[PDB]
DNA sequence: CAGCTCCCTGCTGGCTCCGAGTGGGTTCTGCCGCT
DNA sequence: AGCGGCGGAGCCAGCAGGGAGCTG
């Protein structure tokens, strides 16, 4: 039985949606009792124009993604760049991140940025620290299984992640192309 | 309507000579009075066939128009096709 | 903007008085085919803030069998036009003792308004036209075959030749260009006249429903 | 160079069930005289209909904090020459789509000045420096406003040409039917070769509403449009024409006893009845 | 004018057409039936030609009838196929061309 | 199956030596049931582990050691997908892989 | 072959006929070209009895009334004529007008 | 004249459809337990 | 033992938002 190949990034465009392009990596541990666990980096197809959001695992609605790193751990914003852009010197890519970076100037540190995924989750909590506990267990195992789930992966995650919408990027730029779905080196 | 007004046809279409020609037929096999001396043929079919060609057929057909009426079209009366 | 502006006014114009033409109304051939000389010396070159403005280049006619019934065309100079600014044209209908009309915009009309003519319609028969959709005479289309309204003894006549009630020809609403083009209640039957390739002119009756 | 057409079975499709988005909409615009028979008046009839936003003129948009109007940061001695905000807008457009497209800095000014009113002023430098720049400013939510109003404005502004036609093709027809046809003052028919045009949008009236253009045989080769514009009448006429089309585009030919018949079960209720 | 109602119902002038009995290939089979020998004059009257296509006009009727409106419709229904009837079952063409008795 | 999307069915180019060209059932499974070539071989699968502790000394980083300022220059490696680490050398990396 | 060769023999020219033989990129590409027309043939069946049940739901009870008109199972008229001249598709012949340009 | 009422337009979510036949084969039609 | 419970494409409905329009 075929299947796409896991724990890789694919960056599509999908013609008619509200987006216009959409990197997913579908993930596995290393034969885990948890399913694909997939995740989608998107960018929106058109004021201000082309934020970045990533639709979440038990998560009802997109989360932008830069909420999900200071989730994630980062409260700054030049560490966050760091994980994206990893040559400050290409302004292109910056005048593409700032709309997705003047999207959540009003999250600036974790707990609150935890809140809101949170708030959006399947199960939404009662008080804040259930949601809080909620979005911090899902950012633990449901995002991202095979960059690793043990007591501090952040950083790693966070570079996994980084590195996805970094290819979402270079897709929308035109730097690199679009992969392809009958490619059987995505096949499994 | 009367036999002045008729507007149909006077040529026998061929979906009233096939159908003519089966019931007849099913009469001629129901042994029913043939109207026309055969020569020692058995099939019904070709004995249809033969009154037919010779007109002598004792059947009518009642074309319905559009509208409800209706015209009473003698066998002998309309052209046959073949 | 002005040369473009009177060469649409006088296409405009064009295009009203051979409706006129085609309803039935009486027009003169110097109108009925005038070139866009005639129209700028008769009205003057200058749409904005001058001499060819609406309101005073409305047209008046007369249908050939009787002088009795008549029917005016009007362009109001608001682009989307309201009741308060067509109350003014049915106060015309009720002074002169016309009964029909016809309105073409500049842009939409509101609802409002549209409500308005559907509720005086039986009293006054006038209907609407837009600025965009008479700039060409669709009848004078290739696709747009001959169209021609019967009166009600020669519908009478076709129902009683071809032995069928009303409702069983085919039919035409009339909200399309052409019933809309010459002006037709429900309940009319409409002659067309039109090329068959199979065999030489082919005619067929649309009822407007 | 246009013939993704989608004929066969889609087409087939898009006719029998009428739909309001065909995948390709596209004119087959005539022209009346002169301009059909030479091809630069072609050319400004092209013009005319093709959709063109200030996007496809510019080459960069740039915004300045230019303190004094007449400081001017940008070393530019046409607005020296020329010469109330300090947050300014300057747009370089190129020459190439500039000359191909025969627009004016007056043009585009006037443009600007009627959608947006005198809530902005336009200083464009003359049609001839190398350089091809208009600044903007804003007369008296601060800037981001200006950032909004400039992608309002290259998005949608209609500079020339009209709307929903993106794309409109210009060629000398081959086939005779294509071709105009008179008939000489001998009873001949001539088959004339003269420019016509194509489109990939569908209007069909503000096409046929403009000067220079045939509006007598420019079909739209969309049913809907169509019903919208000529009626029911010319629907079906129009279908069958397009229903003809993709059976005698094999070469194989269908009697006209049943296009007909098709046309006219679903067009006798006045109405477009769409076969599903 | 029949002439001129055929150049208007088809623009794009295509002799092309699709009719009920081939008209010349009917005559072509009375050649060969009738032994007509066309290398001699013949003895056909140009005006029974004339006055027997009016009569066969009158002989194909489509819409029966003859109030007015019925006599249109019949002249239209068979509008087409009486131009070719015409157009080919000429008191000329005979003469000249199918030499017919 | 039963589906109007022909991309999928077709034959990619990427099918040379691993999928049989010819070899398809012509019914509504057109290019969906596909056979093996003859020389194809799946892979089974192993621990990665290894390739993990070669990886990590010969001249290469993990990517809680560097700083994303000498990230730009240097190369990604994946294993398995997952993002192990940073190279400045891919060449006779490479080689010695 | 090396990239970017969009040269005849890189891109599915075959310039080897079915005698010689292909050499094996050709084969290749001659298969998966035949591959599309294969494909085609499975799902346009799909499509097209489809089209054809939906046409014949829409016109299965328009026939021809003895009034010689066409109308549908509700008697609505359709066509005055059959095909807008009464005549049958079965009988009719391809002909030139000659009268016709 | 400013505030309130209403009708239209625009947009999103929802439902139904998806060739004609034909020959075979296969498994599956509940199980645990607790009176 | 016998049964009693344990994917995709394309038309409508529906809300939301925004002008004419009447009324105190």
């Amino acid at each position: 039985q075929e299947k796409m190949a896991t724990n890789t990034v694919y960056v599509f465009a999908k013609k008619d949606s509200k987006y216009a392009y959409t990197g997913e990596c579908r993930s596995c541990l290393e034969n885990s009792s948890r399913p694909t666990s997939t995740i989608w980096v998107s960018m929106l197809a058109r004021a201000i124009g082309q934020r970045i959001v990533a639709t979440l695992p038990y998560i009802k609605q997109e989360v932008p993604i830069i909420i999900v790193f200071r989730a994630l751990g980062f409260v700054s914003d030049r560490d966050i760049l760091e994980h994206i852009i990893y040559d400050f010197e290409d302004p292109e890519m910056m005048e593409m991140v700032k709309p997705s970076l003047d999207e959540a100037f009003v999250i600036q540190e974790q707990n609150v940025a935890l809140n809101f995924i949170g708030s959006r989750g399947a199960k939404p909590g009662v008080t804040k620290e259930k949601r809080i506990k909620y979005a911090k267990e899902v950012l633990q195992k449901e995002m991202l299984p095979h960059v690793g789930v043990s007591d501090f992966c952040e950083t790693k995650k966070a570079y996994f992640l980084g590195y996805m919408v970094h290819r979402l990027l270079l897709a929308a730029l035109g730097r690199r192309e679009l992969d392809d779905r009958d490619h059987y080196g995505n096949k499994r | 309507q009367a036999n002045q007004k008729r507007i149909t046809t006077p040529y026998m279409t061929k979906y009233e000579r096939a159908r003519v020609l089966g019931t007849r037929a099913l009469q001629i096999a129901m042994c029913a009075p043939v109207m026309v001396e055969l020569e020692g043929e058995t099939d019904p079919l070709l004995i249809a066939m033969k009154e037919l060609k010779a007109r002598k057929i004792p059947i009518i057909i009642r074309r319905y128009l559009p509208d409800g009426s209706y015209e009473d079209w003698g066998v002998d009366e309309l052209i046959i096709s073949d | 903007d002005d040369e473009e502006e009177t060469y649409r006014l006088w296409k405009i114009r064009k295009t009203i008085m051979q409706l006129c033409h085609d309803r039935g109304y009486l027009v003169t051939q110097d109108e009925l085919d005038q070139t866009l000389e005639e129209f700028k010396a008769q009205f003057g070159d200058k749409p904005s803030e001058g001499r060819p403005r609406r309101t005073d280049l409305t047209v008046l006619v007369a249908h050939n069998d009787d002088p009795t019934d008549q029917m005016f065309v009007f362009f109001p100079e608001e682009p989307k036009v309201g009741i308060k600014t067509i109350k003014v044209y049915c106060q015309r209908m009720q002074e002169e003792n016309i009964t029909r009309a016809l309105i073409v915009v500049q842009q939409g009309m509101t609802p409002s308004a549209k409500q308005s003519l559907v509720d005086m319609a039986p009293k006054y028969i006038l209907e609407q036209f837009l600025q965009q959709e008479l700039l060409i005479n669709i009848t004078e289309h290739e696709l747009v075959p001959e169209h021609v309204v019967m009166t009600k003894e020669e519908v009478t006549e076709l129902l009683a030749r071809y032995k069928l009630r009303e409702n069983q020809l085919p039919r035409i609403q009339a909200g399309d260009p052409v019933a809309r083009y010459f002006g037709i209640k429900r309940g009319q039957v409409v002659k067309i006249i039109r090329p068959s390739e199979t065999a030489g002119r082919y005619i067929t009756y649309r009822l407007v429903q | 160079s246009a013939k993704n057409v989608t004929l066969g079975v889609p087409r087939l499709k898009e006719l029998i069930n009428i739909s309001k988005k065909p995948k390709t909409p596209s004119l087959t615009v005539f022209l009346l005289g002169q301009s059909a028979r030479d091809a630069e008046r072609a050319k400004d009839i092209l013009c005319r209909l093709e959709h063109t936003t200030l996007r496809k003129v510019t080459a960069n948009t740039a915004i300045y904090y230019d303190p004094n109007p007449q400081s001017t940061v940008v070393a530019e001695d046409q607005e020296w020459v020329n010469v109330i905000s300090p947050w300014l807008l300057r747009v370089e457009l190129d020459r190439k789509h500039m000359t191909d497209r025969k627009l004016t800095m007056e043009q585009i000014a006037e443009k600007i000045n009627a959608g947006f009113g005198d809530d902005l002023n336009c200083i464009f430098n003359d049609d001839n420096a190398e350089k091809l720049v208009l600044r903007i400013r804003i007369m008296n939510d601060d800037d981001v406003f200006l950032r909004c109003i400039e992608s309002n404005m290259l998005t949608d502004m209609t500079l020339q040409g009209i709307e929903q036609i993106s794309k409109v093709y210009m060629h000398l027809p081959q086939t005779d039917n294509k071709k105009k046809i008179i008939i000489t003052e001998d009873g001949e028919f001539k088959a004339l070769q003269e420019w016509i045009l194509e489109t990939d949008g569908v209007s069909l009236m503000r096409v046929l509403s403009e000067k220079d253009v045939d509006p007598v045989r420019t079909t739209s080769n969309d049913i809907v449009e169509i019903f919208t514009v000529l009626g029911i009448e010319a629907v079906r006429k129009a279908l069958e024409r397009e229903l003809y089309h993709v059976i005698s585009f094999d070469g194989s030919y269908v009697n006209y006893r049943h296009l007909a018949l098709l046309c006219d079960t679903m067009t006798c209720r006045g109405h477009l009845m769409a076969i599903t | 004018e029949d002439r001129e109602v055929l150049r208007v119902i088809f623009p794009t002038g295509d002799s092309k057409v699709v009719l009920p009995c081939n008209l010349l290939r009917m005559i072509w089979n009375a050649q060969k039936i009738f032994h007509i020998n066309p290398r001699l004059p013949s003895d056909l009257h140009p005006i029974k030609v004339v006055e027997g296509v009016k009569e066969l006009s009158k002989k194909l009727v489509i819409v029966n009838g003859d109030d007015p409106l019925s006599r249109q419709a019949q002249e239209n229904a068979t509008l087409l196929f009486n131009i070719h009837l015409r157009s080919t079952l000429c008191s000329r063409r005979m003469a000249e061309e199918f030499r017919l008795s | 199956r039963d589906g109007k999307l022909a991309k999928p069915r077709q034959l990619h180019n990427t099918l040379w030596g691993m999928v049989c060209p010819a070899e398809t059932p012509e019914g509504h499974a057109v290019g969906l049931v596909k056979n093996l070539a003859l020389m194809a071989y799946i892979s089974v699968g192993s621990q990665p582990s290894p390739i993990l502790e070669f990886l990590e000394e010969w001249s290469m980083e993990n990517l809680e050691e560097i700083s994303p300022a000498a990230i730009a220059d240097a190369t990604k490696i994946f294993v398995n997908g997952c993002w192990v680490g940073i190279h400045k050398d891919p060449e006779q990396l490479m080689n010695t892989l | 072959f090396i990239k970017d060769d969009y040269g005849p023999e890189s891109r599915g020219f075959v310039e080897n006929s079915y005698l010689a033989g292909l050499t094996p990129t050709e084969f290749f590409f001659h298969a998966m070209g035949g591959r599309e027309g294969l494909i085609d043939t499975a799902v346009k069946t799909a499509e097209t009895g489809y089209i054809q049940r939906r046409l014949i739901k829409s016109m299965e009870s328009v026939m021809v009334k003895y009034d010689a008109t066409v109308r549908n199972s509700i008697n609505q008229v359709v066509q005055l004529r059959y095909g807008e001249d009464g005549l049958a598709g079965e009988s009719v012949e391809f002909q030139n007008l000659a009268t016709l340009k």
